[PDB]
């Protein structure tokens, strides 16, 4: 019965941060959302209505704050936030939902200002940087020639299924615009040739070039992730389908409904095994109804088999030539109760392939007529799953509490300690992950983590 | 620099990577060696091509770093093609070497160059009938 132990007090955000977010009840009915940023700057971001607060992930200190304004005199909602660094600047890409449509912003943390913005032809559901620079360089050779003519590229997806690849025009240093002065896009359907001629005109007209992928419309995209090691954009749909798009060829390489059926794809996470005999790697896909009923939460492990590995001039390894993609593990966490995924995080250590690769899933279960939720952190070890002979599900009788390739931790001490504050996100600290065959079960892994709450941060150790 | 992949037998193109060379491009390949990546200032690396050009007795060493398994993102890394000792001597940046006597300069050059070269040079001198007049023939040392 592995139980996390709390190692700090609750380190509160400053009052000014708490107060600013609590203006949630005017731009209401605004939900406070918060995530640790994926990059290497130790940031966590909280958003409520038009208000963004960037805080220090370990101390709770306020680092940056901004209240977005609406181009159409009505407050936008900060919907999506991603870390993004370019040149020698550190920033965030931000998707704003507006009454009309949407705006994609580039927010500079150095000066706490929006520096670029574009109007989106739809309602954004997710955003993802693809690359932070252009120019002819070994570092962009993995991308389709047409993207290489662009200068920074962000993917943006919408509630009707548009997939947009947008030029961030990071080569234009004369243009400093806020979210109110957003530029229009020039959207070309598919992927053209003669990009430079087009681009030059497009920018003389004060617009950003956008390639919209030829892809069916009508179903909302719910998840979006660029998988660096396979050069694939993963596009998860509200109907349970998952698309993989190769960003070299710009073609959709895979597209199938996950085994949970018509339930939205809520998150993905990539893993690479240490020793696999046919260039297989893995993509977890999480299906969840947490934004509606909250009755279904399931994990789906997709095995992606490729024909080759390629060392790029950059030094990076790339899986190339997708030969098959098939679901090889399924775990139902839910499906009265209410269950929601808090986080989904992959941690890999390299000594070629990582010698350690785990995915961490954190989820919360609320039973109706039960005040305090249970919170779980589960650690899946892909190599121990190999060692266990790749079972496709928990066996009869088998439990997460006693599984050779999965460790289950209770975060209930955190819940007791922090009530009634809500856990918004959980980050495991990669650098802390530390270790008779049973001994190499992941239950013996020690690690530290930080929970992001609505009012601060708090540190835990699992040992 | 074309580079594809071999597999089964099939060769399959990936990309043509040009060179970065100017002054008309008058360098000749001496040797190239494709190999496992180095420890360069860019962690984004998949493969490394070491390249050795020549133009007369002047040489040029470059490393092409390919970032990913697509051969479309890469970066050219140059190097210094003269040693510090040589650059310092050419550009008169040498503050340490003792000045003064003509024989002082003799010791200086002897010690700097090594006997193989110093004697080959003294061989070339006498063949061309250039002979040291006296202890203090500065016109000789110059040569």
């Amino acid at each position: 019965d592995l139980t996390a132990q709390v190692t700090s007090d609750l380190l509160h955000f400053p009052e000014v941060t708490i107060e600013a977010l609590g203006e949630d009840e005017i731009t209401l009915e605004s939900v406070l959302r918060g995530k640790f940023a994926a990059g290497k700057n130790g940031l966590a971001c909280l958003a409520c209505g038009p208000q963004l607060e960037v805080v220090n992930s370990l101390t709770g200190e306020r680092l940056s704050a901004y209240r977005f304004s609406g181009v159409n005199e009505q407050p936008p909602v900060v919907l999506a936030v991603k870390e993004f660094s370019w040149h020698k600047r550190t920033g965030l890409l931000i998707g704003l939902e507006e009454a009309d449509g949407s705006v994609l912003c580039l927010y500079d943390l150095g000066i706490s200002r929006v520096v670029k913005a574009v109007v989106l032809p739809g309602r954004v559901t997710a955003i993802e940087p693809i690359i932070n620079h252009g120019g002819a360089s070994a570092s962009t050779q993995h991308l389709h020639p047409s993207l290489r003519w662009l200068f920074g590229v962000a993917a943006v997806v919408t509630d009707v299924g548009q997939i947009l690849l947008i030029d961030l025009c990071l080569d234009d240093l004369s243009c400093s615009q806020n979210e109110v002065e957003a530029s229009d896009l020039e959207v070309i359907t598919g992927i053209p040739a003669e990009v430079p001629h087009i681009r030059e005109r497009v920018m003389r007209e004060g617009r950003h070039l956008c390639f919209q992928l030829v892809s069916p419309l009508g179903v909302a995209i719910s998840t979006l992730s660029y998988i660096n090691r396979t050069n694939q954009l993963a596009v998860g749909f509200s109907d349970g389908y998952l698309a993989l798009w190769n960003m070299k060829s710009m073609k959709r390489e895979y597209y199938t409904q996950l085994e949970g059926g018509r339930v939205p794809v809520h998150a993905v996470a990539f893993q690479e095994p240490e020793n696999d005999p046919r260039n297989c790697c893995y993509l977890w896909a999480v299906q969840s109804t947490q934004d509606s009923e909250g009755d279904v939460l399931s994990l789906h492990l997709l095995q992606l088999a490729f024909g080759d590995r390629k060392c790029l001039a950059s030094g990076q390894i790339l899986y190339e030539g997708l030969e098959y993609c098939e679901e090889r593990y399924t775990l139902d966490l839910a499906g009265t109760s209410n269950t929601k995924l808090l986080g989904c995080q992959s941690i890999e250590r390299f000594p070629l392939s990582p010698d350690t690769s785990v995915s961490v899933f954190t989820w919360q279960v609320n039973i109706y007529g039960q005040g305090k939720p249970s919170v779980y952190l589960g650690l899946f070890d892909i190599n121990r799953w190999y060692h266990a002979q790749m079972p496709d599900s928990l066996r009869s009788g088998e439990s997460l509490h006693n599984c050779s390739y999965f460790a289950l931790w209770s975060l209930d001490s955190v819940v007791s300690r922090t009530s009634p504050h809500h856990i918004l996100d959980i980050l495991v600290h990669e650098r802390s992950l530390n270790r008779p065959e049973q001994f190499f079960n992941p239950s013996t892994f020690n690690f530290d983590a930080t929970c992001l709450l609505d009012s601060g941060v708090i540190h835990v150790t699992c040992a | 620099f074309q580079m594809g992949t071999l597999l089964v037998l099939t060769y399959t193109f990936q990309n043509n990577i040009p060179t970065n060379l100017s002054a008309s491009a008058i360098w000749s390949i001496v040797d190239l060696v494709l190999t496992r990546p180095l420890e360069l200032n860019v962690e984004a690396s998949y493969l490394n091509l070491i390249v050795l050009w020549k133009s007369g007795t002047a040489s040029k060493l470059q490393i092409l770093n390919v970032n990913d398994e697509s051969f479309k993102n890469y970066e050219w890394i140059e190097s210094v093609n003269k040693s510090l000792v040589d650059l310092q001597s050419e550009h008169d940046l040498d503050i340490v070497t003792k000045t003064g006597d003509v024989e002082r300069g003799f010791c200086n050059l002897k010690s700097r160059y090594g006997t193989q070269i110093f004697e080959r040079a003294q061989q070339i001198l006498s063949e061309n009938k250039i002979i040291m007049a006296h202890n203090e023939d500065e016109e000789y040392l110059a040569n």
